[PDB]
């Protein structure tokens, strides 16, 4: 009776820029699927019931977009045939600039979160950042998405 | 050439496809061969503004008077709060339909 | 049956009264299964080593007593006389605050496995709680499994 | 029948200086191994699988320290017989203080990550930091290690 | 019921151990709690029915912090300010941090 | 104290040890009493640099232009990826030995 | 590139030989009949992989008067690591480690 | 002939990349006799014993952001006996901190020589350990040499 | 023909602090000598002619007047020590401050056969050995 | 014989006149040996790749150093720098600090090698034994 | 003690030879031939006057992390010369702050 | 069992030993089977304080009035320079340094 688990990592491909969600690699390196899909940046429920999901998110720059008043939203996300808009689940606001001065701008910072939800065979969850720019990808260590079944 | 599919006031139930329930109304159980969808109200404190196929309702949002926060609308089964400034203050960042913080004016 | 519970930030959700935080148990994202609540307070009744968790968003229009926050977790338990601390986080954000009147958030994760007996209990509590931010149960939760 | 689990804390001997990672208490207080050991700050996985793993760390300090390097990190890794090199798992990278903190006051940031790795028998996970003297001790409660099958 | 000098376990209602001592073995029907002294560098300070004595805080140097007391068995360390050190935040009755007096 | 261990140029397999793979592949099948080890070229994107008993070779490093950042040398199959300031930048972050963050010319 | 020896081996001449184990070095190159001699490092000198050099590294000392002792003893395989003194915590740092420790007040 | 060599600082001296230093070979003071040279190293063809050297110009205005302590500057040999470089003669400068006016300029040169034992095929190169402090000019300023004793 | 030539190194007994030179190691690591010899903290003599000698010492320290840097000609033509080559330098704070600097000189002097070439530090305390790579003692003839 | 020389910081070194240091040839620990010497430079005979080298000793009682070896030819008008050190000196405290430097360069028959320091007031001449500049044939 | 050549001609072993013009190097010394050859500088180097050199003088660089731009590029007759980049100001030129 | 050697007064020369030259003088040329060690003075701006066997004098200090400095005994062929401080100063750091009022 496998337990239902999945750990997917930054990509190359991860920030499509489109107002889509993340997109997240799945076979490579450290990512892996077991008794989840995916599709098109969501994990894909097959067996219904209660997971414990998470991302990381790492965030920096070289000052912000919008100084002092830049924010941060990092997000999951239910997609569900139920309803027809995006569901929040779990979500994280955050003022990555708001220690910065102009001779002090380049700064780094991460975002986790983590959460139990419901989730029905054929439900979706996804991971969306606003402001996307911020995303600092690497190698797939700093910023991933996952889940499994509790 | 299309695929056929649960109509929009259809949600998917198995390989079948069952009613949706109406706005501020959440599934209570599903539909069954003979029976239909059976749906019941949103408790207070919870809202969902559109037809569903829902087991639970979405919690309406708080509008917070420390953000300089009120209501422009309160909650009600079929609509979250709207909200606005608190008299006395101004928005200082929208959130794109709603403002998120207001300050006041000395 | 596992048990496993998500509790969602509420609008009672802050007593103000030296008590910890409280959590909406039943509507919308939060449930238990398998686990009873009371009073701010996951109560266990299984005995076991459970994972919680707890995320709180802070923020705030500027910043005006104290500049650093205590976000924790917490035992009670007929075994001692006072809460045991379990698991716990300090932040500053309005001491390195560039702006003292800037709009701010920041959002304090954590989570670990600790051993529970049955009848004990978890709560959450902040300082200064006037720093929590709640919304719709999105942003701050709290939530355990047992594994 | 077991699910392997573990809980490791902070303890004075935690931050040894060395380059290498911090070490651990095992069975004091709320540390705890239940079908997981420890072998010179690592959890050494004993059954095979799928794992959740942990770590906290509490930043702090008086005005920011000498020399700081501009971005620090807090990370799990593996160790494997595999490869001669630790292998990254998951790293936030932070910069908590710099030059503008004011050499007066006291600050305090706390770093949490997790995640799902796959871990042989006799592979290993230990925690890093990679300046040390930001890590606030206390006792136990503000600093850990952990991990659970899942 | 359990009364105050007693506690829960199983079914049981179990006599509490003293101050600086930690339950090793829970009390059954027929055999009574067995208690044990808490080891170095951890403390329980009341009546208890612990089975793992709580951790004692360490003064970090670095803070500008020494201990004031000693942790004991039966007591938490307390913090003080290192010598040529000033309280900056204070905390209960100790300090969370002090600062060096400046020289010329 | 440590218990007994396999060369520098091989790796457990159970209770035994098997030859390690060379930089820049990774393992495909283990040996058998009579089969050697059997590995295979990392793909694309990825590597290892060391002999190796490694399942899943080594993701590359992306060097970021957001960051004033391109490859001074591109990811290999033996070799991570390694970055250098883009033209019209010069370096202003340093990580350890080597670059972090290039800002451009004014 | 060139033409190279593989992993296990190092040049010798136009010829390639065997590497010695890690905490030995080359005392005698190998020829066409005879193999590699070698010789184990001197106390003070390490040499962490196969290798094929005539002289062992020497092991870093770690300096009291900056507050620092062993916390690793220099071996023949493994070079010694540095860490704090007793009743000394790390006030600076070279990397990953530290490189200068104060005594408490 | 007695092998010899100077090489200089040049534009594409500092790669950031964590690599040794690149020199120029050819042009201006540059120059190879009996050496040769291959991505940033002295490569010996005779074997024997040979003073290396090299002098790095540090400067600034201000301090870099970020700056470590300890800043080294040091010669390292490349062997194929050996998986990783060896160090051979390196200085431990602390040039400048926080403290520093980040309203003036200040210098400071590094040099360093020995003599160290290379084999035919053996490299050495030059490593400063933060790149942002090394001011290049035009070749007289930062170099790296090698002649056999 | 083989030319002279010597590299010594810093080690563990190099800082005897009893006023005299300091010490050197001469054959492990990357130590050598080649018709030089060695006593005492010196290399000495065989074949007499002009020297190349050089010395890098690693200064260094947490917080903390003057440091001399020298190499010195032990000879017996002369009672004491003859001065060759040599530096002061100033050392150099907060006391969590460390600072380090490396002093390097060379040049070129003559030296008969038994003549004799050490190397001197003050203060000593001030020295941070390593490994032998930060702190060294060399000559070769030219 | 391969030339060398090694000449010392003497009274005479600092001119004040906007021209090199000069230096002793012949007493204590100077010479020169298949080299010569005039007006502050050392002069080739025998052409080839010479090591060459100057110390100076810095220093002052309280307050850009530019320390330099250049080379002086008739194949071009003006001085060209070799091997050049630039040095941030020094209110009211005592200070010390020594420039070294040293090269590989090819020089001709009829060739010369200077040494310049500026300011020329920062050099603290003792006995030959601190400032001194010199070469050999490699 | 009297110079190897007039003015306009520099020292190769016993002879005396022309010179090369700016921006030109010796590419073939006097000898059996009473003349000179003369061949431009590789880009990168400048010979500023007439001159007997085998080899060119190396450009400067000029340092944008100093706060420099070149306000007169390297060619073959002239050396870079550097100045303050937009919106910065000389402060020794040698550095410019913002 | 001590080992031969020069006199106090003799130096070494080959395998042999030759008279030390006076203080103030260096050996020009070293001594022979029928000739004394020849010896000749020091040129001004030098010295030597002892007996010696020297081919060449050691240079003389100079006293550096940058630094708050004169000669408190001037330079001879037999003893160097001493410094100390001018008049209307007084030394901070033999004082290698003095100040000005
Ligand atoms: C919401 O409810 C409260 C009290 O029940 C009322 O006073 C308020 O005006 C309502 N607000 C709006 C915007 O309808
Ligand atoms: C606490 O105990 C330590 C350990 O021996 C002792 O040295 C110290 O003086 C004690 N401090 C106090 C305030 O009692
Ligand atoms: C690396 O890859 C790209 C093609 O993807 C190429 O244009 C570029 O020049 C390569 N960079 C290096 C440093 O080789
Ligand atoms: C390293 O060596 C010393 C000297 O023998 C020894 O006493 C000490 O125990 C060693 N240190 C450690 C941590 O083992
Ligand atoms: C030393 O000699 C100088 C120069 O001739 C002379 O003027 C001075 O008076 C003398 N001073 C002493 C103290 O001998
Ligand atoms: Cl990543
Ligand atoms: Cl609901
Ligand atoms: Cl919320
Ligand atoms: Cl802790
Ligand atoms: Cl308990
Ligand atoms: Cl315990
Ligand atoms: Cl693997
Ligand atoms: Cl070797
Ligand atoms: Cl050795
Ligand atoms: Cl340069
Ligand atoms: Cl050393
Ligand atoms: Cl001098
Ligand atoms: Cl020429
Ligand atoms: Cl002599």
């Amino acid at each position: 009776e496998v337990n239902p688990a999945a750990h997917l990592t930054g990509a190359n491909s991860s920030l499509t820029g489109s107002g889509g969600p993340l997109l997240w690699e799945t076979q490579l390196g450290l990512a892996f699927l077991r008794g989840l899909s995916y599709h098109d940046g969501a994990l894909v429920v097959t067996k219904a019931g209660y997971y414990y999901i998470y991302s990381k998110v790492q965030l920096g720059g070289v000052g912000c977009p919008l100084g002092l008043a830049s924010t941060i939203t990092h997000g999951l996300y239910k997609r569900t045939p139920r309803y027809p808009e995006e569901l929040e689940l779990l979500v994280s606001q955050q003022s990555p600039c708001g220690r910065a001065t102009s001779s002090s701008r380049v700064w780094w910072d991460s975002s986790f979160l983590g959460g139990v939800v419901h989730l029905e065979a054929g439900e979706e969850v996804v991971v969306r950042v606003l402001d996307e720019r911020l995303v600092r990808l690497r190698d797939g260590t700093r910023s991933y998405f996952g889940a499994f079944m509790v | 050439r299309s695929l056929p599919s649960c109509k929009e006031d259809e949600y998917p139930v198995g390989s079948e496809c069952c009613p949706k329930c109406s706005p501020g109304y959440r599934v209570k159980e599903a539909c069954g061969e003979l029976t239909g969808t059976v749906c019941e109200p949103c408790p207070p404190g919870t809202y969902i503004a559109h037809l569903n196929g829902l087991s639970k309702c979405l919690q309406c949002q708080m509008c917070d008077p420390a953000m300089g926060l009120r209501a422009s609308r309160n909650c009600s089964r079929t609509e979250n709060a709207v909200c606005g400034c608190s008299p006395g203050h101004f928005c200082i960042v929208q959130d794109g339909d709603h403002c998120a913080a207001c300050r006041a004016y000395a």
